[PDB]
């Protein structure tokens, strides 16, 4: 039957009168890229809780009344897993995050006015903003990869 | 001086002070809570504004920049390269060397350089590029 | 120049609904506020306030001796200028 | 000799000393507090690094491998541009025998040329024709600046909307297929690297068509200088028993299949230093006369704008229509040499301790308090704003009804929790608080028997019944 | 691969040692001395560091360093002997050797003073 | 400034101006400059949260899940604990935590909290999965289910089997809860049939109980080939998932017969 | 507080010497001592060397920053010459 | 099928163990009817000529038949 591939699946999606916000491909969530989630829901549990609640009694969270099986404990034994993947970044098994909302906000001050001021994603393009401070425009905005050509050295036509 | 410029306890007066920032700029970047603020825009002009007052800042210049209107080859190279190169790109990097650009700051900004172990104030991780020679 | 008379008798109508001791099915386009919609004098005060803060011209304390009602109160608003 | 590798370890200690006084030197500039000692340090440490650099220019022209090789491309293309001089000139001296062979002046001049050129063992033509060139090409700088300036009001602003690098090497493609019609990459990275010291125009010509928005190839006198003086810039025993150099035959051959994305990368990087010289030279513009543009006279700026409300009123009639003596000059240009570089020494510390003391005091401003908001009117929506927004509440709760568009909705802020809505009936103040006065009459009439009575409530300290300490604000008009 | 890499570099020191040269056979007497003594060289702490630093950095400074260092003729060096010589602890007798003799009285008292800091922290 | 936020549109000045009036907020005294105290935002808490219903609560629970959950796992206490200071505004116990050593030292490094942005990601794109993905599946189950049937679906969107099946289940059950209205019970009976066989039991109290491997001590189909055979030619002759629409559940003529089928009787 | 990868026990027994080990635990917790897992049956944990050779930095020490803290009695030399940096695993004591 | 049959009947030549595999692995991953009794022809035709049925094949023979109950089904449905 018709409807396998995403074509005729919006066509049939636009005669039911229903736009739809996932065009194609690319535009898919594709839960199996997850690297941190399913390690986190592996070893101590769904760190949601919340996502599959009908009435409010399907949640999965740690009790109120502390120990072992309290908030803190499990929070811990979460910071220690983020922990393992920081360390799996750190030696270049994973890439670098770019930068967070909470990692600007504990930052020196001058780091988060040159975050604001260049538009820095990952701390990669701070370290070329700062290490290359001929590449910005005038207003402090960091120019694209496109726009700067490193010296070949002769060396290479051995 | 000159002669206060080697080593073996000769010019006091400034080498206690430079370990002295090195050391109070590492117990401030650790241990020091309020500078751990996300900035509002009583920073963000004010640092814009001390942007501005330190480029607004010039350098006095010295009596050097005034002026006035069978040959070598150790003398006829050094008159071709004024002539011939007025913007030299190799060596405007060979200055880099030896400023040692952001020598003080870069030791915090890069990405993950410090180590956890090495997080207390009783630690000396600011010492690790003293050389001697 | 002059608002007209059809909207503002609609924008004192939803802020006298608003009060919290009158009820919404009492409050007629002709109604007294003492009598029918059964207030108290000081909260007649706390009436011109509102219509200060809805309109936001300032009323003098003359002109608000003279409206006691809804009637009179949406004919003061529309001859004055001012308004917006 | 001080910038010898071997003294390294004294260096740098010494330039922490030279940034130690410009430590205070722009903080005593920047209260003006006595800057006269700090200037008289900073002046003896730069006689130290001059005579250090004075020592140290011959220590590393000694020791410095890459002052070496800077020094040997130097000299090839100081070699290669003189070899296109001589060949230029010896195609017009062909030229002037061949029409007319009486010529003996004209070859005792240019004998008496080739001994000086001899004697200062370089091509004057090529340097007085390069010194010219960046002369014409300062002027026409200068004049686009200052028409810039006048014209439109505004600077040299750098930003996305500029020719990109890309467009850049098309372009210059593009322009030398027009010059020769047949060409490869190597030939045109051949002939950057042998020009290679040539200032170029063409970025900033077209970066300023596009903010005047008309043509300058024709109109300035500069522009038509700059281009006339492009126009008149521009056996086998006997190899048997040539020694063959080794050096060359481990490098490849130019016409080689494998070097094309080195040739690419080669124009890129060419391409890239002629656009960071054009916006460094543009921008030494910007920062050397563009500062008097907002001290400029007031004649000057409405005349202009009167000019280019002209060429706007030109613009659409356009429009419409389409509708002993040589060693002590020798010794000053050392010494010219040596505070040259001892000078560009300071000037890049002075950069470093300024971007230093722009990071500290960014350190320093972190900690203080943050501005005080301006008083404004109490937040009120009136009945007409109800009565305005009513087609969009009943849209928006009909967007809210299906899940293809509830997050469509135009106006969504949100709690904690909640998605606030539009407002059906206006938010009033004077309105409310009617029960409250209720409750504060009870509790009053409570608090004066307990006053006759003489009560306390729940202990406000932490006690054991009450681990969190619940106290009352204590008020001065609730005193008793 | 490495055992080649490293007769590639050693045929330049017995070059340097069978020169004939005063300096080129004393810089070659001291690599040889101070291979035989263990001590290690300072070229492969150049090139873990660097080798940490292209791996740390942005897109531009990534293509700076490969750019630079692709006719220069690099070993082969593991993300893990790069890993291995970051995490190793720094000795605290040669920076207070190094604190001694780069400065003097000045890095006695501030020694002083972080032995001070230590014994602080102590309590 | 002028050079900063040279053009942008309204909708961004006034976003700008809400992060800047949000990220000022303080907690002192009414009268002394700050506009409330820590205790009034308790009591704006608490009546806050007295004032919602289930879908309220459901709602405060998934912002604490997509945003305050990831910086939780990543923040330490020490870290909490300096926010709750922050809360206070008490320069006493400001004063009181500033001594300790142990406070200073082991806060946290922003290297390490920006793995904060990586965890929301993942778990707003949980999230983009069930509320954005899910309708859409809904929608092309609910109206031709023998066009798209739930292995159709997973196979052409890349999810899984169960998670896109969980998803209908999820969608239906919210859509009667929500309306209050009783839920269709033989939904989980019809997308998890053999589900529903193989795992839902009857469990007693005081003991724990196992599960069957197999249903029966039986020989292989791989000891001889003509078991292989007839394994193989009962595979083809079979389905790999049955739904409510197929061949097997045709004799289901009348409506009445479909909800006694899969109502209250479907274990029988 | 247990690392479910490191800090598990292999065998049945039950040496009661749990409240020793977090004694210990608490001993050797510092000002980041608190931060990673605590096992209980360290003091019967043998973790190998895997270094024995390599570069011997001057102005970097031998030891790590994230190593397994040792034992009371736990030595190098323990495992022979054959043996040493040879043992990919984590070994656990068991007394007879 | 014109290919296998024009090298078996025309060139005389004696297929191998991959391309067995691969008419049979075709055969099972279209959902057509018939398919698998066009497999086991396969089967029948690599037990009888002395080519090597390997265990790993069989497993892979009920994976395949397992995956291509999808498309099985899809064909079923369109009917």
């Amino acid at each position: 039957p018709k409807g396998e591939t995403f074509e005729e699946k919006n066509e049939a999606l636009r005669m039911m009168g229903i736009t739809s916000s996932f065009q194609t491909k690319d535009l898919v969530p594709q839960p199996d890229r997850q690297k941190l989630l399913p390690l986190i829901r592996r070893e101590e549990g769904e760190i949601a809780g919340s996502l599959w609640a009908m009435d409010g009694g399907e949640l999965s969270y740690p009790k109120d009344g502390g120990g072992p099986q309290g908030w803190g404990v499990r929070l811990w034994r979460e910071r220690q897993l983020v922990k393992r993947e920081y360390q799996k970044v750190l030696d270049g098994y994973r890439p670098v995050p770019q930068l967070s909302t909470l990692g600007n906000s504990v930052r020196t001050a001058g780091d988060q006015l040159d975050i604001e001021r260049s538009g820095a994603q990952t701390p990669g393009e701070l370290s070329d903003y700062r290490n290359f401070p001929d590449n910005r425009f005038d207003g402090g905005q960091l120019k694209p990869e496109s726009e700067a050509a490193p010296a070949v050295p002769f060396s290479a036509e051995l | 001086c000159f002669s206060s410029w080697n080593d073996g306890s000769e010019g006091y007066e400034w080498k206690s002070r430079a370990l002295s920032e090195k050391r109070s700029l590492a117990l401030e970047f650790l241990g020091n809570v309020n500078k751990r603020v996300s900035i509002h825009d009583a920073i963000r002009l004010k640092a814009d504004i001390n942007k501005k007052a330190i480029s607004n800042v010039s350098c006095p210049s010295f009596f050097s920049g005034i002026e006035g209107a069978h040959l070598s080859p150790s003398d006829a190279s050094l008159l071709k390269e004024e002539f011939l190169c007025d913007y030299d790109p190799s060596d405007t990097k060979r200055m880099a060397k030896w400023v040692n650009l952001r020598s003080e700051t870069s030791d915090y900004q890069s990405y993950g350089a410090i180590p956890e172990g090495e997080r207390s104030l009783w630690s000396a991780w600011y010492l690790r590029n003293i050389k001697a020679g | 120049y002059l608002l007209n008379k059809d909207d503002v008798l609609t924008r004192v109508l939803e802020v006298v609904k608003n009060f919290e001791k009158v009820d919404a099915s009492k409050v007629t386009p002709q109604s007294h506020f003492v009598n029918d919609l059964g207030l108290n004098s000081l909260d007649v005060v706390e009436v011109v306030f509102a219509i200060e803060q809805e309109f936001i011209l300032d009323i003098p304390d003359h002109d608000a001796e003279k409206i006691q009602s809804i009637t009179d109160a949406v004919e003061y608003i529309s001859q004055n200028p001012m308004a917006k | 000799s001080l910038f010898d590798p071997e003294n390294v370890h004294r260096l740098e200690n010494a330039m922490t000393h030279v940034k130690q006084v410009f430590a205070d030197y722009v903080h005593k500039k920047r209260e003006g507090v006595s800057t006269e000692a700090e200037r008289r340090m900073l002046a003896n440490l730069t006689a130290e690094l001059n005579l250090e650099t004075q020592k140290h220019l011959a220590n590393m022209f000694k020791y410095a491998e890459m002052r070496l090789r800077q020094v040997k491309l130097e000299e090839r293309h100081h070699q290669l541009a003189e070899i296109e001089r001589l060949r230029r000139m010896a195609q017009q001296r062909g030229g002037v025998k061949g029409r007319k062979g009486g010529s003996r002046k004209m070859s005792r001049m240019e004998r008496l040329k080739r001994v000086i050129n001899r004697a200062v063992g370089l091509d004057i033509a090529v340097a007085e024709t390069v010194l010219t060139e960046m002369q014409a090409q300062e002027e026409f700088l200068q004049f686009c600046e200052v028409f810039a300036r006048l014209t439109l009001g505004s600077g040299f602003k750098h930003t996305g909307k500029d020719e990109n690098l890309s467009a850049y090497i098309e372009s210059l493609r593009k322009l030398y297929s027009m010059d020769a019609a047949t060409l490869s990459t190597l030939d045109v990275v051949q002939y950057y690297s042998s020009k290679e010291g040539a200032h170029p125009v063409d970025w900033a010509k077209r970066w300023y068509e596009r903010a005047l928005l008309l043509p300058l190839q024709s109109t300035p006198e500069y522009q038509k200088l700059l281009q006339i003086q492009q126009r008149d810039e521009s056996v086998a025993r006997i190899k048997t028993q040539k020694v063959v150099n080794l050096v060359e035959k481990m490098f490849m051959d130019p016409k080689d299949k494998r070097l094309e994305s080195l040739h690419e990368k080669r124009l890129r990087y060419l391409a890239h230093m002629q656009m960071e010289r054009q916006i460094r030279c543009v921008r030494e513009n910007a920062k050397l006369f563009d500062g008097v543009e907002n001290m400029p006279e007031a004649a000057q700026c409405r005349e202009l704008y009167e000019k280019i409300m002209e060429k706007k009123t030109a613009q659409c009639n356009m429009t419409s229509p389409p509708e002993r003596s040589i060693a002590e000059e020798l010794r000053a240009l050392h010494q010219q040499r040596k505070e040259k570089m001892t000078m560009r020494i300071l000037g890049i510390i002075e950069n470093d301790v300024k971007t230093e003391m722009e990071w500290l005091q960014n350190m320093e401003e972190a900690e203080r308090p943050p501005l005080l908001p301006i008083p404004e009117n109490m937040s009120y929506v009136s009945a007409a704003d109800v009565q305005a927004w009513r087609e969009l509440r009943e849209d928006d709760e009909r967007k809210a009804a299906n899940p293809f568009e509830r997050r469509r909705r135009t106006f969504q802020p949100e709690l904690l929790g909640q998605a606030w809505s539009v407002p059906n009936k206006p938010l009033l103040f004077w309105g409310t608080g009617v029960s409250a006065v209720q409750q504060a009459l009870r509790h009053v009439a409570e608090d004066a028997e307990r006053k006759r009575q003489g009560l306390l409530l729940a202990p406000p300290y932490p006690c054991a019944e009450n681990p969190w300490g619940w106290r009352l604000a204590k008020d001065i008009l609730d005193d008793n | 691969e490495r055992l080649a890499w490293l007769r590639d570099v050693w045929a330049q020191i017995d070059a340097d040692y069978r020169s004939g040269d005063s300096a080129r056979q004393e810089t070659a007497a001291q690599e040889i001395s101070a291979a035989l003594r263990g001590e290690p060289n300072d070229y492969m702490r150049w090139v873990y560091e660097t080798k940490r630093e292209l791996r740390f950095a942005g897109p531009v400074g990534r293509r700076a360093i490969q750019e630079e260092l692709q006719a220069a003729e690099l070993p082969e060096v593991l993300d893990e002997e790069v890993n291995r010589y970051h995490d190793l602890k720094l000795n605290m007798m040669e920076i207070e050797r190094e604190v001694k003799a780069k400065y003097g009285v000045a890095g006695q008292q501030h020694w002083a003073e972080l032995q001070a800091a230590k014994d602080e922290e102590y309590i | 400034a002028s050079g900063k936020d040279n053009t942008m549109s309204d909708d961004d000045v006034i976003r700008n101006i809400i992060k800047e009036r949000w990220k000022t907020l303080e907690f002192g005294d009414r009268n002394a400059g700050y506009p409330c105290t820590f205790g009034d935002y308790i009591q704006f808490l608490n009546e806050w949260f007295k004032s919602l219903d289930e879908e309220g609560m459901q709602r405060l629970r998934e912002h604490f899940d997509r945003r305050i959950r990831p910086l939780l796992a990543v923040m330490s206490p020490v870290d909490i604990l300096w926010l709750e200071a922050l809360t206070q505004n008490s320069p006493h116990n400001k004063e009181q935590l500033q001594r300790k050593i142990a406070f200073q030292t082991s806060l946290g490094t922003p290297e390490f909290f920006d793995m904060s942005k990586r965890l929301r990601y993942e778990i707003n794109e949980d999230y983009k999965v069930r509320d954005e993905l899910g309708p859409e599946l809904f929608a092309l189950w609910s109206k031709a289910p023998e066009r798209w049937p739930p292995e159709r679906l997973s196979k052409m969107y890349g999810l899984d089997f169960t998670l896109v099946r969980k998803i209908l289940v999820w969608h239906h059950f919210k859509a009667c809860y929500d309306a209050c209205v009783e839920p269709d019970w033989s939904l989980p009976k019809r997308l998890f049939a053999l589900e529903w066989i193989r795992d839902v039991r009857a469990r007693k109290h005081g003991l724990f109980y196992g599960k069957m491997r197999f249903a029966e001590q039986k020989i292989t189909f791989y000891s001889d080939r003509f078991l292989f055979r007839d394994l193989v030619n009962r595979r083809e002759a079979s389905y790999a998932n049955v739904w409510e629409m197929d061949d097997p559940y045709r004799f289901l003529q009348t409506e009445q017969d479909y909800e006694d089928y899969w109502g209250d009787n479907y274990d029988v | 507080f247990v690392d479910l990868e490191t800090g598990t026990s292999l065998y049945f027994r039950d040496t009661r010497d749990s409240a020793e080990a977090i004694a210990h635990a608490a001993d050797s917790k510092g000002i980041k001592g608190m931060d990673n897992a605590i096992d209980l049956y360290n003091e019967y944990r043998i973790v190998p060397d895997l270094y024995p050779e390599g570069f011997q930095w001057k102005h970097k020490l031998n030891t790590e920053y994230n190593q397994w803290r040792s034992n009371t009695w736990l030595t190098p030399d323990l495992i022979p010459k054959e043996h040493r940096g040879r043992f990919l695993c984590n070994f656990q004591l068991n007394i007879v | 099928e014109k290919l296998f049959q024009e090298m078996i009947l025309k060139k005389d030549l004696s297929p191998s163990r991959r391309t067995y595999h691969c008419m049979i692995f075709m055969h099972l991953s279209s959902g057509e009817e018939g398919g698998t009794a066009r497999a086991l022809r396969y089967l029948e035709a690599m037990e009888r000529a002395g080519i090597q049925v390997r265990p790993s094949l069989l497993k892979k023979i009920v994976r395949v038949n397992n995956a291509a109950g999808y498309k099985r089904d899809m064909k079923r449905r369109a009917r």
